[PDB]
């Protein structure tokens, strides 16, 4: 349909036009406003107090990388080769070889935190269901030659908080 | 015969400051290179300021305006006098000759 | 000991001009809907003995295009002319007593543009050349507002010293009878000054940063805490020509007690406005004032000369 | 979009304003001062990185 | 803070035109007026005229000369320059100035020498007041306010004034 | 300062006052898409879309997952598309949050911004809660929505539009009206003529100029249809009634965000 | 003797705790700065006021992607700054080029263009890890100027 | 009327909070120094309160003491120090 705005015009009566020579020269319209709307100032601020009170979250929340083991642990993690295939960051670097026993595991695996783009297509790839992106913002240290991962700095990473994760996807689960 | 001393005063801690400001880390040790990199985001810069006229008339426009409210000045001090319609008469007359000549010039001020 | 009643002046100040940039940013913090600097304080109060210190260390490179014997006398100024002017202004005892004073004001208020025409000349080109000639510019067209708009009210007490300025208003605090006046008097130092409002020379919008921008952390404190001495001033006089007290010969002190609850009260106005107007871009700035604040400045003149002869009400003075 | 018939596409074409909102500035500010320069762009809501049309 | 107060002003204005009165870059000519200009103003600030010495502040060192100034930008010299550095500039200089001390010098540098210069005697100023008096605003300019007999005076300047904006509202 | 969140360099020539002239310089920002969006399969370069802007963003993608969906003669079901229209038109309270205040921040006020983007994170958990993170997040798909929305959301997305049309009442009484913005922008930069169409511009500096057409309802979308709303229009050509229409077109927005969750139908996504 | 290194708690304390950083609005990740400085997480106020021009600053903090054409730009500005400088980056862009790390237009890493300091990793950083790496630089002056006068 | 009446919650937010002692010490921690309604068992140092549920977002609140593991004693607080646990608490996850 349509609708016409900024199309009106003046009325042009005596009685009218005080009302607007009353406005221009005593300033009874612009302290309408910024006289009062400004104040108004006596409401509750907003405000995080950081450094102790923190914000809200979700459940699906992204953020710093795990990987799980069951119970007794088995590096749950079986090294299919997919987590890799689907990123589009092209982070993910992977090299198996067969352990001793002959069940196959990693040897290699390197998540660059710089690259990563934070999809949430590595967590949905994994049939096993091993690669997990925490929900911890634990991060900014002070050297790029850091944030480069290595296997058993992630595990770790991810041993460090399970009681986090097992929780989260216990709830989140049945959707997807 | 205290007022030299209070002005002296006030220059003496100004004048000091900006030795032990801007003299003092100067001397220091740090590198300070003397690469042609200074004059901010501009970088080059090769003109002469052209001449740009309703930037000059806003000088001049007061000047002329300035003086007589020096001739207006003494009003306070001659509100006592003997016979003052010699006064009211006249003192109104400075102000309307200074508002004619706005009146004149307002036809054209430009961008001002 | 009469230096040291000076030297008791000069320093005593500079702690306001540099605990004023603290309540900057926590009045101005709570319009906003947060808390002001908190961290260091504990309350923040110690928030500036560490900031006068980080600037003297910080190291103060010159421009290599620059003419070092202009930039000196100018800043060697932006704090003289700021601390003079506090001389001879009545709290209740002035330091100094000057006859026709009031005068005196113009005198160094007229005289402080002629630091800025140095400063951004004395360096280099555009954001500061050219930059640092349209603040001239607008700077002197905000007197001719000024020196009729206080030459009225003169008309109104008399004589052009300051101990009579605070018989006449009495009871009467001046604001009644001329508040069309006083209103002019408030838009004029906010323009004068260069605050919120109307902001151009310093600058954020219109250009990078007005007049400062060469300055490193070495002199541009001086500035920092000169433009600051300024504005508690003018804000300090406006309260002695309009808002008056009521001077008390033997307990001087609640004179000055009750003067810096309204001085004080009185500044925070250019704090509370920051938060709230935009800026004027350049032409409506001056345009503004001879088409509109002026043509009233005059014709309120003629009003308040024949006010006091048309009543037989000649204010007792010479 | 085009596509060849298999799994990778050919040319992915993007266009978003900034080749038009930002082609009319030079014609629509001829005769006003510089600093409306600054405020006229604002309406336009140029956002680049976008115009990597 | 002697005696001498005013005989070391005026010598300092003396040389504070010498300044300006030969060649000097003209962004330095201010320079060498709002010293001359402020020192003049101080001159005067004696004798007991006062608000005719604290206008010269208002209406010209102050509001006159920032006109001057505000130009020498649009006349704006070519890579300006500190001035007696050059060997054009610098050789004018100095003979000016030893042409009052060396008068200065020997104009009384001893009990008279010799006739044009020994009839100024110096030191107390002997003539600088003249007994006491009542006061009226001060005595002298105090009363500068003449709105009474002063009309034929003003009116002529209030008229010559109104002209000089149509002058100058062409030419320009 | 006054970039935009964005780098560009224009050079003017001025006449001693008057600009007359003006040739930016874009290409800051270039970072070679195009060229890197043939060596990619189809769901693995998506995010690149959704990278493209900063500010709307599941917005994006809409035009994607909608350009894909074609070539494969395949429809989303019912529960997939009445999402796209409750996240698809609350972006459009983004960029009119943006657009008015980060605009308005080189007029030179404060308030209007630290006084908004107190808000604007209201909704940043909204981004969060349903998938994962902070701004861009790759949620539509060619197939529809990714994954479904928790338990939630539909009590804290009603408990959060029922306050919100009073906080865009705090952007009126303290710009519309208020004069030294008013004459900050009438009209400047007015292009009024059949150029402004002739350049094919798009929606608003169209809309807001006269010329009437929008492609919300001159065009489906994804069921966009059954929902009723009226496009503003605006007076005159110049800037302050292209202001105009984003007042006016946020308080159309809580209108079919407030009609959309009346209708969601129980199905897959 | 000691006076020194009981010294070195004042210079060593004040230069932390003002910080006056520039930053660089140029991609996606400017906006979860901007809302560093919304009060949410309220960046000044907690002792580091926000943008001043470049000569004024300690600080400068590189966003977004930077291109060939930026190059040249920035490399100039961090000069000018005083002394006491520092560089720290944030985004997976400025740490390596997030993607377009292959591209053609795109420096990779601007680490190569300067002495980088902190790094922080990811697109946009959550507004969060940002703070959680400056409360890195404010700790990473533990660093003390006595011991090069007073030592060698 | 309104001089005495919101007073009487700060004067019982002070002389009821650890007297002179237990306030200027949780004020100079930070400026947080409402006094919540409960309190919370976990873990070492780190108490958390939690409010009465009268706010949405500044409800949920944390402690910090002292020397978590290897550590600078107190003015010295980051924020990654919560355990493992509250994570699925104080950022209202859950
Ligand atoms: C010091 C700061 C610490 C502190 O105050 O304790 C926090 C403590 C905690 O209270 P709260 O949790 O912040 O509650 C806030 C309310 O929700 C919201 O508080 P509020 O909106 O009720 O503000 C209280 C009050 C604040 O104003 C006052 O300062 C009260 C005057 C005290 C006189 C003694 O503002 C007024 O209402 C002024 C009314 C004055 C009467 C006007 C009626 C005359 C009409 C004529 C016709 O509050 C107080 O102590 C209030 C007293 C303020 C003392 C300030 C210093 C003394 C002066
Ligand atoms: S997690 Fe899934 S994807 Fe990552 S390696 Fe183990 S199996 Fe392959
Ligand atoms: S996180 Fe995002 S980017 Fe890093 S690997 Fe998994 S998908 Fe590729
Ligand atoms: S991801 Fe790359 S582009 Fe998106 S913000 Fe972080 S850096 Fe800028």
């Amino acid at each position: 349909t349509y609708k016409y705005v900024n199309l009106r015009e003046p009325s042009m009566d005596m009685k009218s036009v005080t009302d607007r020579a009353a406005q221009t020269l005593l300033w009874t319209e612009l302290i309408r406003g910024l006289g009062m709307t400004l104040s108004y100032l006596f409401r509750e601020p907003a405000t995080i107090n950081y450094p102790f009170e923190k914000g809200p979250l979700s459940p699906r929340f992204r953020g710093e990388h795990a990987l799980r083991r069951y119970p007794s642990g088995e590096e749950r993690c079986i090294a299919c080769k997919l987590c890799e295939a689907v990123c589009p960051a092209q982070a993910i670097t992977i090299e198996a070889e067969p352990r001793a026993d002959g069940s196959r595991r990693t040897t290699r695996y390197d998540i660059d935190m710089t690259k990563c783009i934070y999809c949430g297509f590595c967590q949905e790839a994994c049939p096993v269901d091993a690669i997990v992106e925490g929900p911890n913002f634990e991060f900014s240290t002070e050297t790029h030659e850091e944030l480069l991962y290595n296997k058993e700095k992630l595990l770790n990473n991810g041993d460090k908080w399970e009681a986090e994760i097992a929780a989260n996807i216990q709830a989140d689960y049945l959707y997807r | 015969m205290n007022l030299m001393l209070a002005l002296l005063t006030n220059f003496t801690l100004a004048t000091l400051l900006v030795i032990i400001a801007f003299w003092l880390p100067q001397l220091n040790v740090y590198s300070e290179k003397t690469s042609p990199y200074e004059c901010g985001f501009d970088p080059m810069g090769s003109a002469r300021l052209p001449f740009s006229m309703k930037f000059f008339l806003v000088a001049i426009t007061f000047l002329l305006f300035d003086l007589e409210i020096a001739l207006l000045l003494p009003l306070p001090w001659a509100s006592q006098t003997a016979n003052l319609n010699t006064m009211l008469t006249m003192a109104l007359f400075l102000i309307i000759l200074l508002a004619v000549s706005l009146a004149y010039e307002w036809t054209q001020k430009g961008l001002e | 000991m009469f230096m040291i009643n000076i030297l008791m002046l000069i320093i005593p100040i500079l702690l306001a001009v540099a605990f004023l940039t603290l309540v900057e940013r926590k009045v101005l913090g709570y319009m906003q809907l947060r808390k002001g600097p908190n961290v260091v304080g504990p309350y923040g109060l110690l928030q500036p003995i560490a900031d006068a210190i980080k600037l003297f260390i910080k190291e103060p490179l010159r421009p290599a295009t620059s003419s070092a014997s202009m930039f000196i006398l100018a800043p060697i100024m932006a704090l003289g002319l700021a601390l003079t002017m506090w001389i001879p202004l009545p709290m209740p005892y002035p330091l100094i007593n000057m006859n026709l004073g009031v005068l005196f004001m113009l005198a160094m208020s007229s005289l402080a543009v002629y630091s800025i025409l140095w400063s951004g000349w004395a360096s280099n080109s555009k954001y500061a050349l050219i930059g640092a000639l349209r603040a001239v510019a607008q700077t002197i067209s905000y007197e001719v507002t000024l020196a009729i708009i206080l030459l009225s009210v003169l008309l109104m007490s008399g004589s052009f010293t300051l101990s009579t300025l605070i018989t006449t208003q009495e009871q009467m605090w001046l604001i009644l009878p001329a508040w069309p006046l006083a209103m002019m008097w408030f838009i004029s130092t906010l323009a004068e000054t260069n605050r919120a409002p109307f902001d151009l020379t310093e600058g954020e919008s219109e250009l990078v940063s007005g007049f400062n921008v060469e300055y490193a952390a070495g002199p541009f404190a001086l500035f920092f805490m000169a433009e600051y001495a300024n504005i508690i001033m003018m804000n300090i006089f406006t309260a002695i020509l309009f808002l008056g007290t009521s001077h008390n010969p033997h307990m001087p002190e609640l004179y000055t007690i009750n003067f810096t609850i309204k001085s004080l009260l009185l500044t925070m106005s250019f704090l509370w406005i920051r938060a709230s107007y935009p800026r004027f871009r350049y032409d409506q700035l001056m345009h503004l004032l001879w088409k509109n604040f002026l043509p009233l400045t005059l014709a309120l003149c003629m009003w308040h000369v024949s006010l006091p002869i048309l009543t037989s009400g000649i204010p007792p003075q010479t | 979009l085009v596509s060849d018939g298999s799994s990778r596409p050919y040319r992915c074409k993007i266009k978003a304003p900034g080749f038009a909102h930002l082609a009319g500035l030079d014609k629509m500010s001829k005769g006003h001062m510089l600093a409306d320069v600054v405020a006229i762009i604002g309406t336009q809501d140029i956002v680049f990185g976008e115009v990597d049309r | 803070m002697m005696l001498y107060i005013v005989f070391i002003l005026s010598v300092i204005f003396v040389m504070g035109f010498v300044g300006f009165s030969s060649k000097p870059s003209p962004i330095y000519g201010g320079l060498g007026l709002i010293v001359s200009g402020g020192v003049g103003c101080g001159i005067v600030l004696n004798f007991g005229g006062s608000f005719l010495g604290l206008m010269v502040f208002l209406i010209y060192l102050g509001g006159m000369m920032v006109v001057f100034g505000y130009t020498t930008a649009m006349a704006t010299e070519q890579y300006p320059e500190i001035w007696l550095s050059n060997k054009a500039v610098l050789g004018a200089f100095v003979t000016g100035l030893l042409m009052e001390f060396f008068m200065v010098y020997y104009v009384l540098k001893d009990k008279e020498v010799e006739v044009v210069f020994e009839f100024n005697g110096l030191g107390d100023w002997v003539i600088y007041d003249t007994g006491d008096s009542g006061f009226f605003s001060e005595e002298a300019m105090g009363i500068a306010a003449l709105y009474s007999y002063g009309t034929w005076l003003v009116i002529v300047t209030g008229w010559s004034l109104l002209i000089g904006v149509v002058v100058i509202m062409e030419i320009t | 300062h006054p970039a935009a969140h964005g780098v560009l360099r224009l050079v003017m020539e001025l006449s001693g006052e008057m600009v007359r002239k003006c040739d930016p310089h874009i290409g800051l920002l270039h970072r070679g898409t195009e060229k890197l969006i043939e060596y990619k399969t189809y769901l693995q370069a998506l995010p690149y879309f959704d990278r493209l802007d900063y500010v709307s963003m599941m917005c994006n993608e809409q035009a994607y997952s909608l350009a894909v969906e074609k070539l494969l003669n395949i429809q989303p079901p019912p529960r997939a598309q009445w999402i796209r229209v409750l996240f698809g038109e609350i972006t459009r309270l983004l960029n009119h949050i943006m657009a008015v205040t980060t605009h308005a921040l080189d007029i030179g006020a404060m308030t209007p911004f630290f006084w908004m983007f107190e808000e604007r994170e209201k909704m940043f958990e909204f981004y969060e809660r349903v998938s994962g993170a902070r701004m861009h997040a790759a949620y539509v798909r060619p197939g529809g929505v990714h994954q479904d929305l928790p338990l939630g959301l539909m009590d804290d997305i009603y408990e959060f539009s029922k306050n919100f049309s009073l906080r865009i009442d705090e952007l009126e009484e303290m710009l519309t009206n208020n004069r030294i913005w008013r004459n900050r922008t009438v009209d400047i930069g007015i292009v009024t003529a059949e150029d402004a169409l002739n350049y094919g511009f798009s929606g608003v500096m169209l809309r807001g100029s006269g010329i009437q057409w929008d492609l919300r309802k001159t065009q489906p979308y994804d069921v966009y249809d059954q929902v009723e709303f009226d496009v503003p229009i605006g007076s005159r050509g110049d800037c302050y009634d292209r202001y105009l229409c984003r007042v006016e077109e946020m308080r159309q927005s809580i209108r079919i965000i407030s009609q959309c969750l009346n209708k969601m139908p129980p199905g897959e996504i | 003797e000691y006076v020194v290194a009981k010294l070195d708690d004042l210079i060593n304390w004040a230069r932390r705790s003002s910080l006056w950083p520039m930053t660089f609005g140029l991609a996606c990740c400017a906006v979860e700065m901007m809302h560093m400085a919304a009060p949410r997480y309220d960046m000044d106020r907690f002792g580091v006021v926000f943008r001043a021009s470049p000569r004024q600053s300690d600080v400068m903090i590189v966003a977004g992607t930077l291109t060939n054409k930026m190059a040249p730009a920035l490399r100039k500005v961090y000069d000018q700054m005083p002394e006491p400088r520092y560089v720290v980056s944030m985004g997976s862009c400025a740490n390596g080029g997030g993607y377009y790390h292959y591209s053609y237009s795109v420096v990779r890493g601007c680490d190569r263009i300067v002495p980088v300091d902190i790094y922080v990793p990811g697109c946009p950083p959550t507004a969060e890890a940002l703070l959680y790496g400056i409360l890195q630089l404010q700790k990473k002056i533990k660093r003390e100027k006595r011991l090069r006068i007073w030592y060698r | 009327m309104e001089l005495l009446q919101v007073l009487k919650r700060g004067l019982q937010q002070v002389s009821g909070h650890g007297g002179l002692r237990g306030y200027l010490r949780v004020l100079f921690r930070a400026n947080d120094v409402r006094v919540g309604t409960l309190v919370g068992e976990d873990k070492y140092g780190n108490k958390y309160y939690e409010d009465n549920k009268q706010f949405f977002g500044r409800h949920r609140w944390v402690i910090y003491t002292t020397e978590m593991n290897g550590k600078n004693t107190f003015w010295d607080v980051d924020g990654s120090m919560v355990p493992p646990e509250w994570h699925r608490w104080l950022h209202c996850m859950t």
